[PDB]
RNA sequence: UUAGCUAGUAGGUGGGGUAACGGCUCACCUAGGCGACGAUCCCUAGCUGGUCUGAGAGGAUGACCAGCCACACUGGAACU
RNA sequence: UACCCGCAGAAGAAGCACCGGCUAACUCCGUGCCAGCAGCCGCGGUAAUACGGAGGGUGCAAGCGUUAAUCGGAAUUACUGGGCGUAAAGCGCACGCAGGCGGUUUGUUAAGUCAGAUGUGAAAUCCCCGGGCUCAACCUGGGAACUGCAUCUGAUACUGG
């Protein structure tokens, strides 16, 4: 029922007395392509046990986020370490157009039409931190309507 | 002097005439000073192709415009099939 | 200085909003008073009082939702150093017509939503987010 | 930064 | 009804005219930002009434010699 | 301005029915469906997330064998046209004279189907046009010439689509050897698992 | 890493001049004029409708089409 | 001349580039940091899918590659939309003209701005709906657009006087 995806692979290593000892980190996402997204991260020796591990901590740190018929409600600004984040939702059709990072988290929520752009640092880790924290915070037309009050045609 | 002429667009072997008011000191394609009509040579003279409009006509005959033989073939049948 | 109070009036609410702040002061003019009521009217705050005649004194009234900030942003807009003027038709949205825009017209004060029907332009005041 | 030190000067393209 | 100016006399050391300034507040094509723009006019001055720093008011005529256009219609405030 | 290399090697690539044949003879009776042409076909490929827009691309382009140069020309002009730019794609590929003369059963191949628009045999209200990129409007009816009438080549396709099932939006004349098309189709009215927004993703950088 | 430039120059009178206003030209009178909102000097360049690129804002450019200006071995002059 | 009738028989009519990653596609042999390859990363001294060749494939197409040039990518002169404690950058500090900017209340002006209207913004190009050349390119009808400038009539919250 869940959609994943990898998203990169990249050995890094630790030194020792002995010499180098390698290691790999993995980023992965799932989904229910229903607006739940749950990024996940591990650690470990072998590239097979290193994609569990960010697949064991999946399940948990999984958010809600308020959906527009697939795409968002209002473009919201997205910031980070030095991933600037500007997404904006699109009319019907459009189809999914962003970076390669980006793609992984839109395709597990089932977002289907949305402009995307990055500015700033290209690390892929950095940039889908901003992009789960600018769902986050932006906002439903029904939520601000119990902020706002009245049940007229901005709901 | 004030005339009325024609002026050949289109491509190569389709000829296309454009009805505008130029002065003669212009070439065929040059400087006129507003559109009339235009001329379909080509045309299936079953349908659209061939449309004018006297009143722009007029207005340009009596201030003393001379017209070119062609463009009076076109006069001389308005009122033919109008 | 305070060669944009209003600039000075968007600082004291970002403040205590965020920070858990009740109510706060301010110094009042024709100007914020202006402001202040379209923003009773439109949800945001609560209420305003004014205090003194000798030293205008303006208070707002904030406005949470479990403590959480109702106003989570707010973008001053024109500024004394650059001016911004839009027409009847160049009216921008916020939040692709969530947000408010402030413009402040002949006909008074009022949102982008209602110019539509006043069919105005005129100066930009702030971003109400 | 500022649009008034721009008046004086513009952003010198290299 | 007739295009008319408004300004302020800088110079009018001359006989027979004067110099006009003409500000004007321009939108810059790139920033927006407001920015006075001095137009110098040289204006013809009938019998030399107008000082320095009067507010006037002028309108166009013909060319009267090689950098005139201008003439003069009636001073709104001299010598203040 | 063709593709004459080997027909059901291409779906040997790809891996799915591309109805490059008629259908008397099984797809899996000719070629081992699920191995690619060459040497290591039985070893599993890797597929990159450039695959996917690529791979889907091959796949709607040998089925209408339209080029390269030609259908960056009607993703150019599904930009243009308002709505769903993937519906519009879909009408551009449907409208193709080719593509309705082999959905009638004219022909058994779209190959077959491609000769016969292009040696002089179909009328479009009367009129033959020997390209097989017209774009078809609605309400029109095409039909055989009364010189094509007598070839076998429709005879023998008149009864192979008749076993397969027929779309909605044409009308069918097998006595007379005509058709009608009334109307522009639909996305569900053709093939659901052709995923559209595939191929428009890869225009988009 | 161009800050002062300019004496027919700036303005007025009268005469002359051109199809038309005018330092356009001449005698005289005044000492102004221009300029840090780039005068002046040096270098480069036909310009524009546009084209191309770009989500847009911008950026680059001015072949074919069209509008205007300038030029016709070099320089100068007038007639018709 | 386009076009059309009639004839003969698949007969007269497919190549180039790439194949480590970027970036679509893998084996084998020869060679031995030599020869070469290469836009980047960097490949090859005894097992090189990276050199040379073969087999096989991929991307295109009567075209295919390369070089040169411009913009985009590049938010990498950042108005939109960048920074200046240590990555490049806050003058050693102060005074101060011009320039920019300015508390609060009322009146006035209507300058800036905004609303409306007129005239204009040549045609062509681009966009919208069409038509036509068997199709397409192309040609073409009307409309939109040309966000411009000028003038007049209005409103006065803000800015200016
Ligand atoms: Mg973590
Ligand atoms: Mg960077
Ligand atoms: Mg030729
Ligand atoms: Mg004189
Ligand atoms: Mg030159
Ligand atoms: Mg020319
Ligand atoms: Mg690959
Ligand atoms: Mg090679
Ligand atoms: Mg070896
Ligand atoms: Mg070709
Ligand atoms: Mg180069
Ligand atoms: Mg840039
Ligand atoms: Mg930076
Ligand atoms: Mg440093
Ligand atoms: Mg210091
Ligand atoms: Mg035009
Ligand atoms: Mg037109
Ligand atoms: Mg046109
Ligand atoms: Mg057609
Ligand atoms: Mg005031």
């Amino acid at each position: 029922e869940l959609q994943e995806k990898l998203i990169a692979v990249n050995r890094v290593s630790k030194t020792v007395k002995g010499g180098r000892i390698f290691s790999f980190t993995a980023l992965t996402v799932v989904g229910d392509g229903n607006g739940r997204v749950g990024f996940g991260y591990g650690k470990a020796r072998e590239v097979p046990a290193a994609i569990q591990k960010a697949m064991e901590k999946a399940r948990r740190n999984m958010i809600n986020v308020a959906l527009n018929n697939g795409t968002l409600q209002h473009p919201v600004k997205g910031v980070h370490t030095g991933s600037r984040v500007f997404m904006q939702p699109a009319s019907e059709g459009t189809g999914i157009i962003a970076g390669g990072a980006m793609r992984a988290v839109l395709e597990v929520a089932g977002v289907h039409n949305v402009l995307a752009k990055a500015y700033g640092s290209t690390n892929p880790i950095n940039v889908v931190r901003a992009t789960i924290d600018g769902l986050e915070n932006m906002n439903s037309p029904e939520m601000v309507a119990a902020k706002r009050g009245k049940s007229v045609e901005e709901i | 002097m004030v005339t009325i002429r024609l002026a050949r667009h289109g491509a190569k072997k389709r000829p296309f005439y454009q009805v505008v008011v130029a002065d003669s000191r212009n070439a065929r394609n040059g400087r006129f000073i507003e559109r009339v009509g235009f001329f379909n040579p080509i045309a299936s003279e079953k349908e659209e192709g061939t449309r004018l409009d006297l009143d722009r006509i007029a207005h340009w005959v009596g201030q003393g415009a001379t017209i070119s033989d062609r463009v009076a073939a076109l006069i001389k049948e308005v009122n033919k099939a109008a | 200085s305070m060669q944009d109070p209003i600039a000075d009036m968007l600082t004291r609410i970002r403040n205590g909003q965020a920070a858990n702040k009740a109510a706060v002061t301010m110094p009042s003019s024709k100007l914020k008073v202006a402001i202040a009521n379209v923003l009773k009217e439109e949800g945001f705050i609560e209420d305003f009082k004014v205090e003194g005649d000798t030293k205008p004194e303006l208070e707002l009234t904030l406005k949470y939702f479990q403590g959480k900030a109702v106003v989570e942003s707010i973008q001053r807009v024109s500024r004394p150093g650059l001016r911004i003027y839009k027409r009847k038709d160049e009216l921008p949205k916020v939040m692709a017509g969530l947000g408010i825009a402030v413009v402040s017209t002949s006909k008074g004060v009022m949102t982008d939503r209602a110019a539509r029907q006043a069919g105005l332009g005129g100066e930009i005041i702030c971003y109400v987010a | 930064a500022t649009v008034n030190q721009l008046v004086r000067k513009p952003r010198a393209r290299k | 009804k007739i295009r008319t100016l408004q300004g302020r006399v800088v110079s009018d050391k001359m006989e027979k005219s004067i110099v006009v300034a003409i500000e004007r507040f321009v939108k810059h094509p790139i920033y927006g930002k407001f920015i006075k723009r001095t137009t110098k006019l040289h204006v013809h001055d009938e019998n030399n009434e107008c000082g320095i720093g009067d507010v006037v008011e002028i309108r166009e005529c013909r060319p009267l010699s090689k950098t005139k256009s201008w003439t003069l219609v009636r001073v709104v405030e001299k010598a203040v | 301005a063709r593709y004459l290399g080997p027909k059901l090697k291409l779906s040997r690539r790809e891996g799915t029915d591309l109805f490059l044949k008629s259908g008397v003879r099984a797809i899996d009776t000719k070629c081992k469906i699920e191995q690619a042409p060459g040497q290591h076909g039985a070893r599993k490929p890797r597929l990159s997330d450039y695959g996917v827009q690529l791979r889907e691309k091959q796949k709607v382009r040998r089925i209408y064998g339209v080029l390269e140069r030609q259908f960056r020309n009607y993703y150019k002009e599904a930009a243009r046209l308002k709505g769903n730019t993937g519906e519009n794609l879909l009408a551009l590929l449907e409208g193709r004279l080719d593509n309705v003369v082999y959905r009638m059963g004219f022909g058994a191949t779209r190959a077959e189907a491609r000769q016969l628009v292009s040696h002089k045999a179909i009328m479009v209200n009367g009129r033959v046009v020997n390209i097989a990129s017209y774009q078809v409007s609605p309400n029109d009816v095409v039909s055989i010439r009364e010189k094509a009438k007598k070839q076998s080549r429709v005879k023998a396709a008149l009864e192979l689509a008749e076993q397969r099932e027929k779309p909605t939006w044409l009308e069918v004349d097998a006595g007379k050897m005509e058709g009608t098309f009334k109307r522009k189709p639909e996305r569900s009215d053709l093939s659901a698992d052709i995923n559209e927004h595939l191929i428009v993703e890869l225009y988009s950088k």
